[PDB]
């Protein structure tokens, strides 16, 4: 049934080799493993079923038996770069997937808080942004404190895909509250901790300032 | 009303009619596409070929191929004739083009599908023709898998030596539709690692037995026999 | 050589039915059986079913067994995809896919559907404007529905160092994305700052001029 790959995310740079690996609960009756390799906002492509797929390059290899197999990619490329996921057949479940990202030098989130405009106060409610902009790992944390109470649960996050130029993650954080709730405290402000933040970075400001 | 199939013939109860002409069998044309494990069986689906003539309206055009067997070599087919059963089954399925827009329409009438049923029996002999099918087995271990018929088969050369028959009115195997057969009591043969390699075959376990019990022939049906 | 052609997208209503379907081409549609696989937006993908084309067989995956119907048409070569009573949930692209090996060997582009009770808005945009040698500054589209909306800077010219987010769903079920850039500081006051937001379903189109 279960299938669960290793790593959740494997991080590596061009021309080197990527180590994918799927493995089973249950053993996979006459080793019927498939491999497919999904790039974002498209159509996933079977790549081996270690039975190559016509017109899968010979880059990609599979291998493995019983519960543990492993998808080889010799000599990598920046087309190679993309979500990849193993499927068990002869049933049929996926595993939850593995996504190839680049192995870029650890860099740290460029913070900006930025207040609710007054044109949006008209309305009834009120948005606190929080901006972290190109880091690495994508791994971030962000904290909400109004008046110094920690905040949860009225937060909503969104993240970029890997940018191509530069292989960074950026960060939005939109922390939302009514203009009743908001015009009842003075000090907004984003904690935000990051790996390759020697220690906890804030960003803040007061009501009205 | 429904006769369910398979069943047993009585040989001894089959009535014999003069408005059976000859059956006239056009597989010289019918060339094989892909080779499919349901999960259930063997199928082999064929671009081409048709019978005609005997007790038939017009021509059916030749659909598909199915492949039955048993847990043990001696005793593996669907239909039975005087309670003797062969080692397996071919099922070849046929359909009304002449009248209908499709199979899938076919199915839906009493008048749509023919299935000619041709016995496999397991004697000491590699039958060269058969083994064509056996050296795709490999490509659809798994299930619900299917792969392109790799290599030049004739699907007359399955055709048993003498072409007498049974028909009757019953329906496909699995009762999903009414379908008339025609039964040849005269098996083709086969060795018995020919068969063997069927029962590797994966299921939706394995397939080690794939035939359909049979069921008792009901009372107002007829089983009709020609003399060649 | 072989094709497989998806409906467009939809958006419907909870507790409808949609039947999505695939047209298919290049290849005998009944030799081969036909999968389909969902995929939520961001998460993995999961099998739900497939059919044997020759004699409109089925098996469903039993998660999502009474909820689906999958059907094929031998005399117009396609395959169809019938979801029974949507829920939000539901929301996801939806593939059909060729088999070849025992498994999904082409695959189609996929079919978005939607699912929600939120009417037809357009969005309200608002700006994220600093105060303070480099400075961000950007837009928040707020209050908005359907997907997607795109956004720009200086009517394109200024592409360079943005980053516009994707959406997230809000409780009141209107999406909510934000657009930023990253300048120098030195040309605040001096260089003027417009984002284009364009949302197309409600004919929407605003620019906005970004100041502290
Ligand atoms: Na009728
Ligand atoms: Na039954
Ligand atoms: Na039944
Ligand atoms: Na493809
Ligand atoms: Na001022």
């Amino acid at each position: 049934i279960v299938l669960t790959q290793s790593p959740g995310t494997l991080s590596l740079s061009p021309g080197e080799r990527a180590t994918l690996s799927c493995r089973a609960s249950q053993s996979v009756t006459s080793t019927y493993l498939a491999w497919h390799q999904q790039k974002p906002g498209q159509a996933p492509r079977l790549l081996i079923y270690s039975s190559r797929a016509t017109g899968i390059p010979d880059r990609f290899s599979g291998s493995g038996s019983g519960t543990d197999f492993t998808l080889t990619i010799s000599r990598l490329e920046p087309e190679d770069f993309a979500v990849y996921y193993c499927q068990q057949y002869g049933p049929y479940t996926f595993g939850q997937g593995t996504k190839v990202d680049i192995k870029r030098t650890v860099a740290a989130p460029s913070v900006f808080i930025f207040p609710p405009s007054d044109e949006q106060l008209k309305s009834g409610t009120a948005s606190v942004v929080c901006l972290l902009n190109n880091f690495y790992p994508r791994e971030a944390k962000v904290q909400w404190k109004v008046d110094n109470a920690l905040q949860s649960g009225n937060s909503q996050e969104s993240v970029t895909e890997q940018d191509s130029k530069d292989s960074t993650y950026s960060l939005s954080s939109t922390l939302t509250l009514s203009k009743a709730d908001y015009e009842k405290h003075k000090v907004y402000a984003c904690e935000v901790t990051h790996q390759g933040l020697s220690s906890p970075v804030t960003k803040s400001f007061n009501r009205g300032e | 009303p429904q006769q369910l199939s398979p069943i047993n013939i009585e040989t001894k109860k089959a009535i014999s009619n003069a408005r059976l002409k000859p059956l006239d069998i056009h597989y010289n044309e019918s060339k094989p596409t892909t080779i499919q494990n349901t999960g259930k069986l063997v199928r082999i689906n064929f671009k081409g070929g048709y019978i005609s003539g005997g007790f038939l309206p017009n021509e059916y055009v030749l659909s598909s191929l199915h492949i039955y067997w048993g847990k043990e070599d001696d005793y593996g087919s669907n239909h039975l004739i005087d309670v003797y059963k062969y080692s397996g089954e071919i099922n070849l399925v046929h359909w009304n083009k002449k009248k209908y827009s499709s199979y899938e329409e076919a199915k839906k009438h009493d008048d749509g599908l023919i299935i000619i049923s041709i016995f496999l029996q397991v004697l000491d002999h590699k039958n060269v023709y058969f083994q064509k099918i056996v050296n795709q087995l490999d490509s659809i271990r798994s299930a619900n898998t299917s792969a392109p018929f790799d290599s030049v088969f004739y699907l007359d050369n399955l055709l048993p030596s003498k072409l007498d028959y049974f028909t009757y009115l019953g329906t496909t195997i699995n009762h999903s539709a009414d379908a008339v057969w025609i039964i040849f009591p005269t098996p083709i043969n086969i060795h018995s690692d020919q068969l063997s390699k069927f029962r590797t075959l994966l299921s939706l376990h394995y397939i080690t037995e794939n035939y359909r019990n049979p069921y008792k022939l009901n009372d107002d049906t007829e089983v009709y026999y020609s003399g060649h | 050589e072989v094709q497989l052609v998806q409906s467009g997208a939809e958006v419907k209503k909870d507790l409808a039915s949609v039947k999505v379907s695939c047209k298919v081409s290049g290849y005998t549609f009944t030799d081969y059986y036909m999968h389909w696989v969902q995929q939520a937006p961001g998460k993995g993908l999961e099998w739900m079913g497939l059919v044997d084309p020759q004699e409109g067989e089925t098996t469903y995956a039993e998660k999502f067994q009474g909820r689906v119907t999958i059907t094929a048409d031998t005399s117009t070569d396609t395959a169809y995809m019938e979801l029974s009573s949507l829920r939000s949930e539901d929301t996801a692209v939806y593939y059909c896919a060729k088999e070849s090996f025992g498994i999904p060997h082409f695959w189609g582009q996929g079919t978005l559907v939607t699912v929600s009770s939120a009417s037809t808005k357009g969005p309200s945009v608002f700006p994220l404007a600093p105060s303070s040698g480099t400075a961000a500054l950007g837009c928040l589209v707020k209050d908005y529905f359907p997907e997607p909306v795109t956004v720009s800077w200086n009517s394109g010219a200024l592409t360079s160092g943005v980053h516009t987010f994707p959406a997230v769903l809000q409780s009141s079920g209107l999406y909510s994305l934000s657009s930023v850039v990253t300048v120098p500081s030195s040309s605040l006051g001096t260089q003027t700052y417009i984002c284009n937001v364009n949302h197309k379903p409600s004919n929407t189109k605003v620019d906005k001029k970004v100041e502290p």
